[PDB]
């Protein structure tokens, strides 16, 4: 055109939408910290499920 | 009367042992739940 548009605003809106979608999904803090927290939560859920299975299946009383 | 009291005491001891076992299992479950959080 100038051989003789709104890219900045478009990029800003795209970045805002991506940040909103990440904060809705969980991308609001550092990635390594979020991954460690997710692994810890999964380990805690697995331990709770294992404890429930061990306390429910092998019933002491009858 | 002594025989009846002995039978009732044995039944009550069995029930108390069952209640104590249930309480111990519940305490272990609660300690595991607190340690897991």
């Amino acid at each position: 055109m100038d051989k003789d548009q709104d890219l900045n605003a478009l990029k800003t809106k795209f970045q805002e939408l991506r940040k909103l979608i990440g904060t809705m999904p969980g991308i609001h803090v550092s990635p390594e910290q979020q991954q460690q927290q997710l692994h810890s939560l999964r380990e805690q859920v697995r331990t709770k499920n294992e404890l429930l299975q061990k306390y429910k299946s092998l019933c002491m009383f009858e | 009367n002594h025989e009846a009291a002995t039978c009732l005491e044995d039944v009550v001891y069995r029930g108390d042992m069952l209640l104590e076992k249930i309480q111990s299992a519940l305490a272990d479950i609660a300690q595991s739940q607190l340690k897991t959080r």
